[PDB]
């Protein structure tokens, strides 16, 4: 309780905030704690500028994801909240910390599972996945992937603009996107199936 | 880890596939598992694995070198139209191979001697596996796979 307080005394009034302070958050994080973690997760989230604050805790996320699982409240309690912050981050801030956030969703759907950010999420992705360096890139991608996985669920729609995506990619001709867009492929025969007609 | 030179290869548009014979080295570990012999060839012809069937296999008088024969194909669209019912329930993919024999002689004996009237009726229970069963089962493995 305390702790919060000073932190909350640093910000532009008067940074020890973002980047120490988060760092510090991400280690005590590293499920009885999540209800306390909670507020201090989302005040690492809010501030865009120390970036590198935001992006220990975007981090964070992803790391409490595979830690709780549907715990986690991905599907649960604890998404509602920082789904639209970081669906926030996204419409209002450095350009790096978008891609760790289109990461995020997908290691976010992966514990979730069911829950109903799909419309919002895929489109978004689609929009992204228009360009913004390799950095974006490899990230839509992976968001795809954890999405896949983690429903086990719909997405099918989608699957004729993703591949289009991996398309376009192919005649780009540069790298990390490249295992990333091969893993997608994968992960899409399994749970699709007939793919490999739009793939042909 | 082992060693694979692939030997004699034809190119068969006809039936969409390219044949070749292999030759896996394993001086030490015991013949390969077809199995893994599938992927350790996928990768050097960089093609996916299920599109690549290999067959028939030997093992000279205790020298650790093998010989076989295997097939690529360029569509499992293709590969599932040609390869034989036999090689598919190996991929787990057709399933199984009931005892139709005793059954259809026995068949053959009632309607031998019926009139129409009865005989659809019989038919009406002889040991399933149609061909058109087969068809659909093949198709199942059409639509919902894809993917490499």
């Amino acid at each position: 309780s305390k702790f919060v307080e000073w932190a909350t005394t640093g910000l532009p009034k008067s940074t020890y905030r973002l980047y120490v302070v988060f760092g510090f958050l991400d280690a005590f994080f590293g499920t009885g704690y999540a209800s306390y973690i909670v507020d201090a997760s989302v005040k690492a989230l809010k501030a865009v500028e120390e970036r590198n604050l935001w992006k220990r805790v975007l981090c964070t996320l992803a790391k409490c994801f595979e830690h709780d699982q549907d715990g986690f409240w991905q599907a649960p309690a604890h998404f509602g909240a920082v789904a639209p912050v970081l669906v926030e981050q996204f419409l209002r801030n450095v350009n790096d910390v978008i891609q760790d956030v289109v990461p995020a969703v997908v290691e976010l759907a992966a514990a979730v599972e069911s829950q109903e950010h799909y419309k919002e999420i895929n489109t978004a992705l689609l929009k992204h996945l228009r360009n913004g360096s390799p950095g974006v890139r490899l990230a839509v991608v992976k968001c795809q992937q954890a999405i896949t996985a983690k429903l086990g669920e719909d997405w099918l729609h989608l699957l004729p603009e993703m591949l289009p995506y991996i398309s376009e990619l192919q005649d780009d001709d540069d790298e990390v996107v490249e295992r990333e867009n091969r893993r997608w492929i994968v992960g899409i025969e399994e749970k699709l199936g007939e793919s490999l007609d739009s793939m042909l | 880890t082992i060693v694979i030179r692939t030997k004699k290869i034809l190119v068969n548009p006809l039936l969409s596939r390219r044949q070749l014979s292999l030759d896996v080295l394993h001086p030490d570990s015991p013949t390969a598992s077809k199995e893994k012999i599938r992927e350790e060839l996928a990768k050097q012809l960089k093609v996916d694995a299920r599109n690549v069937v290999v067959y028939g296999f030997s093992t000279q008088y205790g020298g650790g070198k093998s010989t076989g024969f295997a097939l690529v194909y360029d569509n499992q669209q293709y590969l599932l139209k040609y390869e034989p019912n036999y090689r598919l329930r190996k991929v787990k993919i057709l399933g199984e191979k009931p005892n139709t024999r005793r059954s259809f002689k026995e068949l053959k004996r009632k309607i031998k001697r019926t009139s129409g009237k009865a005989i659809t009726k019989l038919l009406s229970e002889k040991k399933g596996d149609t061909w058109a069963s087969v068809q659909s089962k093949k198709s199942d493995h059409l639509k919902n796979f894809v993917a490499k």
